[PDB]
RNA sequence: CUUUCU
RNA sequence: GUGGGAGAGGGUGGUGGAAUUCCCGGAGUAGCGGUGAAAUGCGCAGAUACCGGGAGGAACGCCGAUGGCGAAGGCAGCCACCUGGUCCACCCGUGACGCUGAGGCGCGAAAGCGUGGGGAGCAAACCGGAUUAGAUACCCGGGUAGUCCACGCCCUAAACGAUGCGCGCUAGGUCUCUGGGUCUCCUGGGGGCCGAAGCUAACGCGUUAAGCGCGCCGCCUGGGGAGUACGGCCGCAAGGC
């Protein structure tokens, strides 16, 4: 098993309940594929630099996990399902790469 | 009829003509213009002057619904788009901006040999 | 030429391989989504490399442009 | 793909004495490995050829070290093979 | 635009 | 073997935005387009230009290069998975296990062929406009195969560095990509340029040899006839050797 980056981006016009169904289903899903879940960070809403959904803004995730590596893309299939979820993207970790430094 | 002051100059160039036209704040356009708009049948509507024959009289139609003060946006290459913006920011108009929003893919359709060897 | 300034220069110390640093990066984009060339990036072989991937990315996730329009003109 | 640990693991398995690396045994030993899991790799991607030359190379590699090991010491020979499992 | 032969 | 590294090397699955075409709705008229000049063509069943939505196909701008990777053909949106090659440091292990390579086997741009699928844009043939003395062309308007995918076949090429592979030896200077070190330098791998000696008919090559040498393979022996004929092998065919 290997680390990655979840990006996860749904729905801005969530209700808290809404919104907290979203976390859950998400939660499921990562466990439910071998995501053993090392830190989030919820960002919130920004300004997309185009629409996306027809909707000018987002609300962003980030889980980084530990998972194994056969099950990743389907992890992704799951994770897309979801309709409030607008974009979701799993780069593998990577030692920072400094500059100017 | 509508009247409505403010809205958006499109000015499409080409090396064969330069169509304008004048719309509202939400793109529906209010009244256009070409160079053939103007007489001018087969060269001449590309000569940067019947650009500016149309800007104006796009222009001139569009102050007729009532307008003043527009948004420019270009879009293309000819002997007559800087010049077309030449007229509009004169004739009576009150040009507050001006944009190149010219389409370009990021490669995709193969263009006609007219304009190949690209690479 | 264009030797005006350098990205790197006005910049302090930042990791190259970050697709959020949607502030950091934006530095490096020119007047439309376009990514900046070295003479401007004022970047390195290797670094240049990774800015343009890392960048990509950020584009994907909505973060930044792809092309934007050109105001004045 | 062959993780150290599980690598290493090869090289002990077969290695001659405490240390030893680069020898013949451990050699086949290892490339065994490596072409077995690729053989794999190609049972699908039929379409991947640029690996398959790798397959091919290392093949070559081996079906070489042995030539050697049987001209050497015959011995060592029968025995890698039967417990690496090769020849037929 | 094209525009052969000697 | 251990530990570091760069890469458009390859295979599968996803997936992002730009643009074109089409369909829908909005607003809007009289033209658009195209050329040297035009016409064909398309538009009042409302085109062009503009805004919104949708569908689909193919290709991935900037980064991007005098750049990188591969044995060659060749390879660039992003993500994961699977997988080949390779450079370096330490010098730790094996102990000549090496080089070349008739034949064989595999790979092999494009066009082409088979079965099925796909088809936006482009476009042999073709159907039209124009130009011309004529125009079976150049230019303009349409356009089928094809281009796309899968599986099977074909195997060719200015398949080029027009330069077989491997090793040793023979001034430097200069730029560059990638690793190491005591890091305005030294050192290794790769890509360029100018050049010692030397080689060359010359042009040029010159530690990335076309120099000095050894090993192994392929090949040449005046031009036309002719890569034809015949024979043989391969191929569904075209055709290939
Ligand atoms: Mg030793
Ligand atoms: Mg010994
Ligand atoms: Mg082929
Ligand atoms: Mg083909
Ligand atoms: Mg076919
Ligand atoms: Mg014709
Ligand atoms: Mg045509
Ligand atoms: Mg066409
Ligand atoms: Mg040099
Ligand atoms: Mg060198
Ligand atoms: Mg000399
Ligand atoms: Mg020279
Ligand atoms: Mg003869
Ligand atoms: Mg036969």
């Amino acid at each position: 098993m290997r680390r990655y980056e979840v990006n996860i981006v749904l729905n801005p016009n969530l209700d808290q309940s809404q919104l907290a169904l979203e976390k859950e289903i998400i939660q499921r899903a990562l466990e439910n594929y071998g995501a053993r879940v090392e830190k989030v960070e919820e960002l919130g809403l920004r300004r997309l630099a185009y629409p996306i959904a027809k909707d000018p803004q987002g609300y962003f995730l980030w889980y980084q996990v530990e998972m194994p590596e056969d099950r990743v893309n389907d992890l992704a299939r799951e994770l897309r399902i979801r309709d409030n979820v607008r974009r979701v993207m799993v780069v593998k970790s990577q030692e920072p790469f400094l500059a100017n430094a | 009829k509508r009247q409505v002051a403010s809205g958006r100059a499109y000015i499409h160039a080409s090396y064969n003509n330069t169509i304008v036209t004048i719309t509202d704040p939400d793109g529906n356009p209010i009244t256009w213009s070409s160079g053939g708009v103007i007489g001018y049948k087969g060269s001449r509507k590309g000569t940067p002057y019947a650009a500016q024959l149309a800007a104006l009289d796009a222009a001139k139609k569009a102050m007729a619904y009532g307008m003043q003060s527009v948004d420019v946006i270009v879009r293309g290459t000819g002997a007559g788009r800087e010049q077309a913006i030449r007229a509009l920011q004169a004739s009576g108009l009150q040009v507050k901006s001006i944009v190149d929003d010219t389409p370009v893919p990021h490669n995709g359709c193969r263009p006609k040999k007219k304009f190949r060897k690209a690479s | 030429p264009s030797r005006k300034a350098k990205v790197k220069a006005t910049l302090g110390e930042f990791d190259l391989r970050d697709y959020r640093n949607v502030e950091v990066l934006k530095r490096f984009l020119s007047e439309t989504g376009k990514i900046l060339p070295r003479r401007r990036t004022g970047l390195s072989g290797k670094e240049q490399r990774i800015l343009a991937k890392t960048i990509k990315r950020a584009r994907i996730l909505g973060l930044l442009p792809f092309t934007e329009k050109l105001v004045r003109k | 793909p062959i993780t150290k640990e599980e690598k290493q693991k090869v090289i002990q398995e077969f290695a001659r004495f405490p240390g030893d690396t680069g020898s013949t045994e451990v050699q086949v030993a290892l490339l065994t490995l490596r072409i077995n899991r690729l053989s794999e790799h190609l049972k699908v991607h039929k379409k991947d050829h640029h690996s398959h030359r790798g397959l091919l190379m290392m093949v070559g590699q081996r079906r070489r070290l042995l030539r050697y090991l049987q001209r050497e010491d015959p011995e060592r020979y029968r025995a890698l093979i039967e417990k690496l499992g090769i020849r037929g």
